[PDB]
């Protein structure tokens, strides 16, 4: 039972402009408004701005942690070098039918060909890692291409961010302007006076701003680490393009603003809950649930992660705390 | 105009669960500026837990004792200004046993050691707490600050109150 | 009652300057010290010692340089230090059978920054002027005749620790003319080129590479274990040796070293007793143990970079004391 | 003239303990070149010990599969040139138990990661070998070379074969 990796650039449309592509079983093909996706004894249609959006963060991420949701039928797990890809298995309908399809990869080998359908699937003037009131439309044929938006470097602190040799801090002059939904958020760098000698390891940085100035939405980042505590703060607007099924619990800490999140049961979909948070608001996310946000004005959200890999096993065997 | 609303200890308005099938206990919900104005002055109550890492929330008033631990450990100022004093121990293991998790309360009184640096936070403002390092706090007016530490001999657990 | 109250004194005194020799003596609990031309002369209660003032002050640059460094620094057959850690023990015949035998030893333990405070003081008062203790005699002055200014200069040099490795962003530097720290003229020869290092974009800190043996070449002091490079508790800790190591260190845990240039002999004796035990000669790539129950002492002729390969974790000592840690590492 | 005198794998001069009291197996003495001349290519044999701490000695020659650790380790080259190729691990995790301590060795096959760079090292040249990323070594001429790590898959112990026993 061998992962696979077999991938294949199928052939371009003539009237859309777009190229298809082949994952193991799996088709992708995209029109004027949709994704179309195949596979064995099943296909699934969705709208091409909430795949596109959805796609970009599976990649951004590297699958991330444990289920990506796409949708209510289609989506990703993570096993950390390999990969599930999937249509309907969180879904009861079509697994009390039996109609549900995995099929497992090697990571690398999906993951190249999810780029290069995001890079083909994009158009200019559209960035899905945007909110939409700050970019452009994906409708129509293919109309050149925004490579620079879905190709952004990741940033990931390895101790903290500001600190020599570590991820930096964000400023006009490296390309980080503060954004204009955080255009009142104050900006000063925090007083901080090292004896000579100690310059390396006094340190301090003023992450409101750091956050106010990130040029992308719902991307846990990581800007500080202990051991494998992570905190991953991000700047989340309209709404969260998966349903994040973790492996492991997760904790939201509201830093500005308000997320409303919808919580349904991670293998059937169901509705569980809803959770308002406003600023200072801490919760937990266990791993029996998915989740999505919803974040009206541009807000500041601490996502803090344990990234022991030990964890998804020690859960199949509590799942809250 | 562009408003973005941040919590502060005299002014926060906490959300909740809505239940449509679900135990509410399973979100372990809470505002951190409200445990830390519950809280004694330096108190860490933990608000998160992932096995042995916590959050830690504090209100910070006047001086604190010295601290120190094994590990790194990182504090975010949430509301008011708070300062960071750090010192250089000459040994560390001499104060923390470097198998140990979590902060540990070593005293008052001055460690023996060389003066590192000093950091004023504001709001929305990181610090590193350096492993090696011990530090303490002073804030003039009553501030919230959160701790990105692990589990140990200051980690105060309220999971009820 | 007083809760600033400890078993660990805190005792230290500056006495009187001395008109005819011109050096202050000092006081550390019931210790007493004094140099006159050519000594530096110990009391406590119920006895007295000589050493030779060359021989005492590279003793003490030693132990204070280390910060009391590990185990027992032997200055020499009756006078030394043994670091607990936070506290330290100053003792007279403590390792030492004829005094032990009689019940003539002396040890009294101490806070460890009121004794390095005075153990500072005293070198800064009894090094003069163009002597160096950190240094092989062939580099320097002599220490001999009444206080005729000072060193403080080359007492004071800051400790050099890398906090993983060389060189890395924020850690220590490499060393270069344009730092201060020119080769050492006994290793005019070593080859300087850094290593080749080409990192890609976004991984320039995490890529990174020295010339360890050029680091060494430029080390400015001799006898003294410097961290090179940190894996947990494991620290590289090479350094340039000349002449004779100014202690006989018993370890409270095992160590080890790895010869890089030229030649070690290592004078190991008993650690409790201090009888010779063995002579270990380390040439280019030789790598040794030093056991915890020994105390050793090297020699080296031309100057030569050694290797001190150091364990710092703190459980070490008490697990040798139980017999639950063995006194040598490995046997076959 | 000044001449600072270095080992090589084809030139040391090994020393040893000489006795008035003891057992010159308690000075665990070796000479780092004879071990790794004496070595497989890239077999990592233990020189030194403390608890688990080790220092490894091996012979660079041809390409070395790839190594990755839980931890930093360090290598020192003693003697000849050694090239050192560094990649990002995309899922560290997949290769390397992270509860796991010492060197792991990873296969010949090409890990999925990001290239990170490439460092030429020579006699006494270090280079860090960062937790977290696969490292290998390819070096043209018969190279000697040392690992600061800690005991795990990877290290060889032969401490019989490779001490002075008498005299
Ligand atoms: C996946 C995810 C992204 C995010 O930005 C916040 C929470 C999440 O669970
Ligand atoms: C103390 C000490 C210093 C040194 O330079 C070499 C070995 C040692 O044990
Ligand atoms: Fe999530
Ligand atoms: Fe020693």
């Amino acid at each position: 039972s061998k992962a696979r990796t077999d991938t294949e650039h199928l052939a371009i449309n003539n009237e859309t402009g777009y190229r298809s592509f082949r994952a193991g079983g799996f088709t992708f093909t995209r029109d004027e408004y949709f994704a179309r996706l195949t596979w064995p004894g099943g296909s699934h249609i969705i709208p091409i701005d909430a795949f596109l959006r959805a796609m970009m963060r599976d990649v951004a991420w590297g699958f991330f942690y444990g289920v990506v949701n796409f949708d209510h039928v289609f989506g990703t797990i993570n096993h950390y070098g390999e990969v599930t890809m999937f249509a309907g298995r969180f879904n009861d309908a079509y697994r009390n039918a039996g109609r549900d399809h995995e099929e497992r990869f090697k990571s690398s080998a999906l993951m190249a060909v999810f780029k290069d359908i995001l890079s083909d699937w994009t158009v200019e003037g559209y960035d899905p890692f945007a909110a939409p009131m700050e970019t452009g439309l994906p409708w129509g044929i293919k109309n050149g291409n925004n490579d620079e938006a879905i190709s952004r470097q990741r940033v990931t602190a390895r101790r903290m961010v500001g600190l020599p040799g570590d991820t930096p801090v964000r400023t006009d002059a490296n390309g980080f302007p503060v954004n204009r939904q955080f255009a009142d958020v104050p900006q000063e760098q925090p007083v901080v006076e090292a004896e000579p000698g100690f310059e390396a390891e006094v340190s301090a940085y003023n992450l409101f701003g750091y956050l106010s100035r990130s040029d992308v939405t719902w991307n846990p980042s990581v800007c500080s680490v202990v051991g494998d505590s992570l905190f991953c703060p991000t700047s989340e607007e309209f709404i969260l393009p998966v349903e994040h099924g973790n492996d492991r619990c997760e904790w939201f800490l509201q830093l500005s603003d308000e997320i409303v999140w919808d919580v349904k049961d991670k293998e059937s979909g169901k509705p569980r809950a809803r959770v308002t948070a406003r600023a200072g608001d801490i919760c937990c996310m266990p791993a029996d649930i998915r989740h999505q946000g919803y974040s009206t004005k541009r807000s500041m959200l601490l996502v803090w992660e344990n990234g022991s890999p030990k964890i998804p096993q020690m859960i199949a065997d509590p799942v809250v705390p | 105009d562009v408003v973005t609303e941040f919590g502060a200890l005299t002014d926060y308005r906490k959300g909740g669960v809505e239940i449509i099938d679900d135990d509410p206990r399973n979100y372990v919900f809470s505002n951190v500026f409200e445990v830390a104005a519950n809280a004694a002055p330096y108190e860490r109550v933990a608000v998160g837990k992932n096995f042995e890492y916590v959050i830690e929330s504090a209100r910070a008033e006047g001086t604190s004792g010295w601290f120190s631990c094994a590990h790194d450990e990182f504090v975010l100022a949430m509301d008011g200004q708070i300062e960071v004093h750090l010192l250089k121990l000459d040994n560390s293991d001499a104060y923390v046993d470097p198998d140990s998790e979590g902060a540990v309360a070593i005293g008052e009184a001055l460690p023996e050691g060389r003066k590192m640096g000093r950091i004023v936070l504001r709001r929305g403002h990181m610090a590193l707490l350096p492993v090696g390092a011990a530090y303490r706090f002073y804030a003039e007016q009553p501030a919230a600050m959160l701790f990105q530490s692990i589990e140990g001999a200051v980690t105060v657990q309220k999971w009820g109150e």
